[PDB]
RNA sequence: AAAUCUACGGAUCUACGAAGGAACGCCAAAAGCGAAGGCAGCUCUCUGGGUCUCUACCGACGCUGGUGUGCGAAAGCAUGGGGAGCGAACGGGAUUAGAUACCCUGGUAGUCCAUGCCGUAAACGAUGAGUGUUCGCCCUUGGUCUAUUCUGAUCUGGGGCUCAGCUAACGCGUUAAACACUCCGCCUGGGGAGUACGGUCGCAAGACCAAAACUCAAAGGAAUUGACGGGGGCCUGCACAAGCGGUGGAGC
């Protein structure tokens, strides 16, 4: 009683916007959310942890509403691990209201890669 | 680094993933990522400051461990 | 040679380069 | 810890002995430092050069982020059996 | 900075600038944002926010700060 | 904080594929090599130098070195390619009293390759090359000998601490700024000035050698005691925070 094709939740956590995308096992996008596209956040600032875990909350509720039961979380970003852990538990919060319902997450992965001295990064900011 | 979760215990899986990202050394490299460009003439200065900080921490840990190990083993 | 002594040479060289670029264009 | 000696490294280190060279990579696919094996600087230079040659030849991974962990003898494919799960719990 | 000398261990070189029930308050405000600012039907969040203040009454200004005397005395002796 | 910019002609995001240029993460550094400038993915070819051992050869053949010759970051120049990323000049959006700047958005020359030119840097260890002598301790690169299973000894370069000694002080300390010597380059108060004139060199930009008139009585190095910092640590004030009543408006 083992099934193969679980859905994928990609969570790219950049510096100024977090993207959460819900795909199938072949990469086809079913729904997506960004920091700037949330109904309540009105401009100003976007890099704080509140935008990240609010986007994770939103995608968790939207994924519960479409009746999915088996997801695989892939996390990407050049940040500390505390923010990725908080985003994952916020997605679980979005799926399950009181952290009582069963976990749809069956796998967690970090897919963050570094350039092997590739292109030259831009100049410093003398602020 | 992929971690399988067993019996729906997400906190154990996240702790295991954090510790594996720690012990594989990838957390050091993911924190060492730079936002801007630094020249070699500034890489030398930063490496020198790193070395001085390391030497100070080595002296601190040496003295602390010596005064711990004097008392703890029957003296 | 301190920076307060280097700054006089800096200003003199800057003024001379400016005058050279002006007068030498003829 | 696992006991490795400079003489053992200097006799076994070659890019065709991938099973022996797999001791010196982490789960991220990066190279182990010298201070946590105790071998000499010549041994570390030889190990690093042979792992680089094997990576160029294709026998060892450049990096394992986004892929499965590398162990010797089995495929690095991303098949459907990489994410098998259970449904009888629900 | 501080004068370098002997051994000093900071009383704030750990997690202690963390006044509690920030996360409970923001989850409570998340309920209001979802349910268009109505205190009904998420009274569990209100119970959590009140038991925050009961537990904050329980906890006091606590830290361990006599470490430096022990370090100084045992380093001298 | 925004705007320019970009996107319903479907962008950002997600999976697969294609092109092209530059740089080589982990190893990894008070490590290594080079006369200095410098040199980082891997395999082969050719080549310069270095270290250790020898009951091997030769027999003072050595050191320094004006005039000369060679090498020499980066930017720049000439001819032909290449151009992803970054980015002088320049266009636009903001900031400001103004902003020819810092911030944002585009982006040419350039950065890259082949062949040549120039010959300068805080080219710095701000410490010329060489020889002999001087109490130790702790690390380390590459060897050799002895081991008595874990170590000792002797060369070779690189580092940390120090007895003496030296130093105006800071500090140096077997890789000396110690005890002596040989040879070369350079200095003789500050400004004027690395300026003018002249010669040589360069396609140019410019490089090397390098004054005088006039003018002042100081210009400096290190450390001490205060003060100051839109540098830091520890505190503290109806100063602020939480409240209450006024003043500035009217008449006197
Ligand atoms: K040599
Ligand atoms: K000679
Ligand atoms: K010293
Ligand atoms: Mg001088
Ligand atoms: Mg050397
Ligand atoms: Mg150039
Ligand atoms: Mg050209
Ligand atoms: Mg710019
Ligand atoms: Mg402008
Ligand atoms: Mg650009
Ligand atoms: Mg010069
Ligand atoms: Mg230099
Ligand atoms: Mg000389
Ligand atoms: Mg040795
Ligand atoms: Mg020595
Ligand atoms: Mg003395
Ligand atoms: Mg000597
Ligand atoms: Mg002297
Ligand atoms: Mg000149
Ligand atoms: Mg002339
Ligand atoms: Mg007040
Ligand atoms: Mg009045």
């Amino acid at each position: 009683n083992l099934e193969t094709n679980a859905d994928i939740i990609h969570i790219k956590l950049l510096r100024n916007n977090t993207f959460v995308t819900v795909t199938d096992s072949k990469g086809n996008v079913k729904c997506k959310a960004t920091s700037g596209s949330l109904p309540d956040l009105k401009g100003g600032r976007k890099m704080t942890s509140y935008t990240a875990d609010a986007t994770a909350e939103n995608i968790g509720r939207r994924v519960k509403a479409m009746g999915l039961k088996s997801v695989v979380v892939k996390v990407n970003g050049f940040t500390h691990f505390k923010k990725k852990r908080n985003a994952i538990v916020a997605f679980r919060s979005g799926y399950s209201n009181s952290r009582n319902d069963q976990n749809p997450i069956v796998y967690i992965e970090d897919t963050t890669r570094k350039a092997h001295n590739g292109c030259r990064l831009p100049r410093k900011r003398r602020v | 680094i992929r971690v399988k979760v067993f019996s729906g215990d997400l906190d154990k899986a996240l702790t295991i993933l954090q510790r594996k990202m720690q012990s594989s050394g990838m957390e050091r490299l993911i924190k060492a990522q730079q936002t801007h460009h630094i020249k070699n003439s500034e890489k030398k200065v930063l490496a020198r400051k790193n070395l001085e900080r390391k030497i100070k921490s080595i002296d601190f840990a040496r003295k602390l461990q010596s005064i711990l190990i004097k008392k703890v083993r029957g003296l | 040679d301190s920076v307060k002594k280097k700054r006089k040479k800096k200003m003199n060289k800057h003024k001379y380069r400016k005058l050279r670029k002006k007068q030498g264009r003829k | 810890k696992a006991e490795i000696t400079t003489e053992e490294v200097l006799k076994k280190a070659d890019f065709r002995n991938v099973r022996f060279l797999a001791q010196f990579i982490t789960e991220a696919g990066i190279l182990v430092k010298r201070k946590q094996t105790g071998i000499s600087a010549k041994a570390q230079r030889k190990i690093a050069r042979e792992i680089k040659t094997a990576r160029a030849f294709g026998l060892m991974p450049f990096t394992t982020m986004g892929t499965k962990a590398f162990t010797f003898g089995k495929t690095m494919e991303n098949r459907d059996q990489d994410f098998e799960y259970e449904v009888i719990d629900d | 900075g501080r004068k370098a000398g002997n051994l000093y261990i900071n009383p704030k070189k750990l997690g202690n600038l963390a006044k509690p029930c920030m996360k409970e308050m923001v989850s409570f405000l998340n309920c209001m944002a979802l349910n268009n600012i109505k205190d009904d039907k998420c009274e569990k969040q209100k119970q959590l926010l009140s038991v925050c203040m009961q537990g904050q009454s329980d906890h006091k200004n606590k830290s361990w700060g006599n470490i430096n005397y022990h370090l100084q005395r045992l380093t001298r002796g």
